[PDB]
Formats: C-alpha cells, structure tokens, sequence
C-alpha cells in the first residue's frame, strides 16, 4: 500500500489516469490576465478559494510570462535548489537489509533520467501552491519502472466539495474524480498556515504585480503623449466644409511641420499636452519590485541588498540569515514529498517483503555550508596539542573530505 | 418628566426688544419649539445654577 | 447645556452584537427514531421477500 | 490523566471532536478586508474582545495575504524557528528509567512524519494568538500513535462566556464545547500580557496595514488621473443635442488626438488634473513597514539595518541582541507548548506506570551560538600552561564538537 494506507492494486499502473479523459489535452488556456482589473482580481481569487482553480491557474501562468522581474527572482530560487547534491540514507540505526534497499534504491535515482526535469516541475508548487505529475509505469521484466514524468497543468484539477484540502481531476462531474494512487506526485509546499487554495506564493504577490503593471501602461501611454502640444484652431461662421477640413489637415500637421500660415481670421492655440514626470510611476514601480523581492528571496539580500564585502565568514554572512533558512526549506519539503511519493512505490513494488512505513528510506539534500578551511585548521592543532581527543569523523563530514576507505 | 431647571435666582441672557437682559424663562435642557429662538434665550447662567424637578 | 440631543442619537448610540444569533435549533433526534441509509442513486428501492 | 490533571478517557481518542460537526468543514471565509475602513476594524477589534473571534480570525488571514512585507517578515521570523536542531532530554538529575523514557520519546518524534508541518502550524499563534492542532490517534498494536496532525482555521473557535482565557468549539451553541482533552495541541505565545482575544501581533499590525493599504490605493488613483488634463468645452446657446455630442465626443478624445478643431464661438479650458507628488504616499508606505518590521522582527536589523560589516564578533553583535533574544523565547514558548501536549500523552499512554508530571522529559531546542574557534583555540594552551584545570565537558558543549564515544 501507500504511505497513507490506501489499497494499491497494480492493475490500473498499465495506464495513466488521465488517458480516459482525452477531452483535458485539447483545451487552451483562456489568458485571464488581459485586460484584469482590481475588481476582476478579486473575484478571480474569491472563485478559487471556493474550488475553481482554473482560472486562478491560468491568471498564475500569464502573471509568471508577463512580468520579468517576478519571473527572474522565481527562476533563481528554482535553480538555487536545482544545484544542490543529493543522497538517499537509510533510517536510524538501519539494519544490513535496509541499508541494502536504501543502496538500491539510491543507484536507481541515480539511473533514472529526468530527475532534474521533476525537481522543476516539482518545485512550481512554490508558486501555484501546487504541482501534480502523472508517473507511467512499465516493467522491464519483473522490477516496476517510472517511464515518465508528466507535468499536468494546475487548471486540470479543482477542490472536493465535501473536503477544500483534497485536489480532484475534472472529469465534468461536479465532484471531479480521486487522484490515482501511485500515479502522481503531488508537491504542497506550505508558506502559510491554511487551504490549498490560500497557499500559493502568486495569491500574496498578485497585486503588486498589477500595481507594477498599471503603473507601467500608465508610463507608456504618457510617453506616447509626450513631445509635440495638443493644438486647437477655431475658424469664424462662414466657414465651408472643404475650409474645415483645410483648417483640420492643416492643425493636424502643424506640430511636424515647422511653419503655416493661416487668415488673420482663424486662430490656433497650442495647450499643454502632458506635462509632469516620471516619478510618481518609477516610485510605484520601485514599491512593487522590493516587495515581490522581499517575498520572494528576503528582505536582505534582493530588495535591501547586502551589498559587497568579502572575507571569511561573508559567507556565513550573506547565507545564514535568510538565505539559508529558505534553501533549506525548500529543500527539505522537496525531499519530504520525493520520499513519500517516489521512493515509496519503488520500495514496494520493486523489493520483496512488506517493510513498515516508518523504516523506509529519506531522500536527503546536501545542505553542507562551506567552512573556513585555514581558520580551522590553525585552530585543530591547539586544541589537541592541548589534549583534546575530537573525532576525525565530524572532521571529514564537516570538511566534506570523504573518509579514507 | 422634564429635566431642566434654573432657581438659584440666576441670571440668564432674555432678549426683550434690541437688547438681551437677565431674566429666567424656559430654562430647561430639553427643547421641542422654539430652539432657534431659545438659543438666544436659553444662555447658559452667568451666576450659580441649581436644577430641580418640576414635573410639569 | 447642548440646544439639540435629539439629532445627536446616532453618533452616540453603539452596538452590542449579543443578540445577534443567539439561538439555535433543537437538539438532533432522527438519530434515535430513524436509521441513516446512505444512497447516490435517484430513487432508492428496498425489497424483501417476506 | 493530562498536565492539567483533567482525566483523560481512551475511549474518546478513536474520532475526531470536530467529526460530529460536519457543518464547520463546509463554511467558507467571509473575507472581511474588503472594503474595510477604520471604524469596521474597530469594530471587529472589539467584537473579539468579547467572544466573536471569527471575524478577527478571517481579517487576520485576509491582512497576511494582502501584505507582501508583513507576510514576508512573518515567513521569515517562522522560518528562523524551523530551521534550528531539536532534542529530548530528561529531566534534572534523571535516573535510568526517566532516561530510557527520554530515549524512546526521542526515538518516536525523530521518526514520525509531518513534524516540521506541525512546527509551522503551531507557528501561526505568534500571529493570530493561538493555534490549534487537532490530533488523529491510532493503535498499531498496543501503543498510540498520532496518525496525522490537522491545523483547524482559528475562525472555528470562540471564547467561554463565563472565562475569556479559555477557548471553544462552535457548536451553534451558546457556550459553546470545551476542548478535548489529548485531541489538541493548543499554543499561545504571550507577546503582552493580557487574554486571549488581545495576545495576537495582528492586533497591533492591523493599524499600520490599513495606512499602508490606504497610501497604497490612493496612489494608485492618483496614478491613474495623472497623464492628460481635464478639458471642459462650452457651447452657445441654440446648440442641437447632436452638436453637443459631438463637443462632447471630441472633448473627450481630444486629449489621445494633437488637434481639432471647433467654431470660434465655442470654447475649451484645459484645467489642472492632478499636481502634486507622490512624496506623502511614499512616507506613510515607509512609516508604516517600519513600524511592521520593528513589531515583527526588532528595530536594530530590520527597519533600521544593522548594515554591514565582518568580522568574528560580527555573528554576536547581529544575534545575541534583538535577534537572539527573539529567536530564543519563540523556540522556549513553543518547546513548552510541544512537551506540555505531544510528549506528555506519549509518555503516558505509551508506557506503563504513572510517572510524575514534575519528572516528565521536556523538549529542547538547539539555541547554541556559533562561537569563534580560532580566538578560543588561541586563549586556552595559554591558560593550561599557566595551571587552570578547564573541563573538556565545557569545551565539547560550546564548540559543537561531541564527546568521543
């Protein structure tokens, strides 16, 4: 069975879920950003939160395309976690037989093509507060295989109604239908305390974004204003329809042509066209850069940056404090859904026996910060000239130099 | 009951005919007609002031 | 003295919201005289052949 | 029995409390922040002094959605907790079976899932001021486990109306229903001193977001005003509907358009749209993050910087004032709370005998401080040769270095 004791029959592993719904594949995504406003936004954000995911979806997808800044501080804490090393460890204290399936299964990751493509799919649940992929199943013989991983757009799922914490496909029914056992991993990363709904990190950063993008159109329409003056003529009564259009042709091309004469009759007057500055713009646009920077990455390094300075424990400076806490957030709720979703399956299916859940292996990320190798190594000598007995294993784990073998 | 009354022998501002003299009228604090004009005759005392219940 | 409280009512008056849904319905009694019988049809049949 | 001396009946662990009440997992937030203005905050701030914390609840959740500052500081403030090392360790003087007791309790946290999940709910009381946790029991056997801990919405709560410390179920009852006991984990961090309803932090947010909010949706308007002026056309008398339409069609496009053209005997007056700056907007958006940073994470770092600047007491000089002092009661408060509800029902379920409550081993989080190694390494070969008899016990503790085994 699975993690969370649900029957597993290995029946329905020969296809995917959604291939009996062939209706999903051929539908296009609606663009609900165009043309969005506050009122548009809200409303957008109060359907999800009672189980219409799609169009919240959809507005995420075009949120993330149409704003560079946003789209950059994501892509950078995506491939910050897509860099790190990783291992597979068995449990406290294990035993011959699950050191040998934790190695298995640990070679077999190793092996398995496309890791790097789920740890991305993976991690847009940071974003859209979370991320399905439909696994294919084969066997090379006798030994379950993932072919595949599939990424399904967050727009294919929505809400129970009798459970607001539990994703279901849409299969047209008003209940959609039960995710498959075995046939997904499922990433929820958690940066607020509540529904499935509330959880993604673009609900907090949506209206910035539209500030940001208001104020940006704003701009480009004031420079399109921008140059010659808006000017006016008048012409007296008596004035024929082929005069009018004389006099209207005439004011029309004044501003590029340099010189026109016209009767003393007539009169033009040029008013101001648009006169201010950019400043009430860039400073709205600037608001909303530090904000989606501080939510994104921390407010000590993007929006309030720490600035240069080197040496030894910069380092430690730059990362500890906020950078690493993210990192290794991140990282361990990564490696948490990886263990409950895909070293499950291969542990049961592809090794004998019934092991108990609480003894299956962890997948674990290398979250080993850099030490200062000189300072430390002028400090050990003290120390165990002094009498100190320290262990060469803290020595070679915290150095990262591996243990002689 | 009417909660309201002034009689200390207190002044209050009554204006008769040009000219606003001491003298003691409604001298209540509660008003249903005459306000506009009570205003200029309902001054607040200018001597010591002592309410009591008439019950009228 | 103040000339008119009458008007001035509505901005001194506050709100206390202890009446407001201070009720609630009978206690739960199909339990004890009728059995639940869960269905997801449109018209549930019982038979029985004595 | 639980700390509280409560008896505690086995037989109610087999079902949630709130199982019975499937009315409260079909209610959905009423999204009090919309529309809101100062005299509607005060109302809701007052109303949950008295018992109605719904609405205080919702607000709350709708204020950390809508603010990317206030959320992000509050991410990060949780995220310093999540990241420290934990452990078990029985209590003052412990005899050998007190300290196998610890052990097994260490074991069991060590290997039950959805720890750090339950860390990050119990978390959101610093914010909201209390968080509640209710817990599935099951028996693999003949010991208790915690199947899964579920966080409930603190809206699904209210305050007893002959005690306004002590919270309850809405049950569409009055009074009313008292806490189960052993079903709950229940933290209250005590910011200020006072009851229950006016311990949250939101409680003295909520001001500075709505002057912010504020700021923010003028500025915006004004933003939207600004660009062209506005342009009244006046017309004669004997002018036809028609002909005021068109006035009023070209008026209102003549801004977009350079030129036009009108009879001598109508008039257009280009008046001032919006002169001014966005200076006063921008300073109440920097009061108010100011105010939010020094409320949330101290005024030495976050609103006025510590700025830069290396060094090896540099790590002291940004911690142990302000950032330690909070880092340290955040992770006592919650330690307490964990070892008052999850260690206690372990132990005494779990294992045989009464032990008691005085004795019971309390969870403890890693607050050691990175201390300097080469300064240290250097000070004591000179104190040992002077004669000083420093234990190695010490030495060991501080560093981080564990005893040799």
């Amino acid at each position: 069975v699975d993690v969370y004791g649900n029957p597993i029959r290995t029946q329905q592993l020969r296809e995917p879920q959604t291939s009996r719904l062939a209706g999903l594949a051929k539908e296009f995504a609606q663009h609900p950003a165009k043309g969005l406003t506050p009122a548009k936004l809200a409303r957008i954000l109060v359907e999800a939160e009672q189980g219409n995911l799609q169009a919240q979806a959809e507005l995420f997808m075009d949120m993330e395309e149409r704003d560079a800044h946003l789209f950059a501080e994501m892509s950078k804490r995506k491939r910050a976690i897509l860099g790190l090393d990783w291992a597979v460890e068995p449990p406290r204290n294990a035993s011959a037989a699950e050191k040998a399936d934790a190695d298995y299964l640990h070679e077999l990751l190793l092996d398995l093509e496309g890791l790097e493509d789920l740890l991305l799919d993976a991690l847009d649940g940071i974003g859209h507060g979370y991320s399905c992929i439909e696994l294919e199943w084969a066997l090379q013989g006798r030994e379950w295989m993932p072919l595949a991983f599939h990424h399904r757009p967050q727009s294919w799922f929505q809400l129970n109604p009798e459970d607001q914490n539990e994703l279901r496909l849409r299969d047209n029914s008003p209940a959609g239908e039960a995710l498959q056992p075995f046939g997904w991993i499922i990433h929820r990363p958690r940066a607020r305390s509540g529904y499935v709904a509330r959880s993604g990190l673009f609900r907090v950063l949506a209206w910035p974004y539209l500030f940001r993008h208001y104020a940006t159109s704003d701009l480009a329409e004031m420079l399109e204003i921008y140059g010659l003056p808006i000017r006016l003529g008048k012409y007296p009564p008596g004035t024929a329809d082929e005069e009018k259009a004389t006099l209207l042709r005439a004011v029309t091309g004044l501003g590029h042509a340099a010189a026109g004469i016209i009767p003393e009759t007539m009169a033009i007057d040029f008013q101001q066209a648009a006169q201010g500055s950019s400043d009430p713009f860039l400073a709205m646009m600037r608001q909303s850069e530090d904000a989606i920077s501080k939510a994104v990455l921390g407010g000590t390094l993007t929006s309030t940056t720490s600035q240069s300075g080197g040496g030894a424990f910069a380092l430690g400076q730059v990362h500890n404090e906020v950078r690493h806490d993210l990192l290794a957030s991140d990282a361990r709720q990564l490696a948490a859904t990886l263990s409950r979703d895909l070293l499950w399956p291969l542990l049961v299916l592809n090794r004998p026996g019934s092991p108990d859940v609480r003894r299956a292996p962890r997948l674990v990320f290398d979250l080993r910060e850099q030490a200062d190798i000189t300072s430390m190594a002028q400090s050990i000598p003290a120390l165990v000239n002094v009498g100190l007995e320290i262990p060469s294993a803290w020595v070679y784990d915290k150095l990262g130099i591996p243990q002689p073998a | 009951e009417v909660e309201g009354v002034f009689v200390r022998a207190t002044v209050e501002r009554r204006c008769r005919a040009g000219f606003c003299f001491d003298k003691e009228g409604q001298g209540f604090a509660d008003g249903v007609l005459s306000d506009e004009q009570l205003e200029a005759l309902e001054s607040d005392p200018l001597l010591k002031v002592e309410r009591c219940t008439f019950s009228g | 003295a103040i000339i008119t409280p009458a008007l001035i009512s509505a901005l001194k008056t506050s709100f206390q919201k202890h009446f407001q849904d201070a009720l609630a319905t009978a206690p739960s009694t199909y339990l004890q005289v009728a059995t639940v019988i869960p269905s997801t049809t449109a018209s549930n049949t019982y038979g029985w052949l004595g």
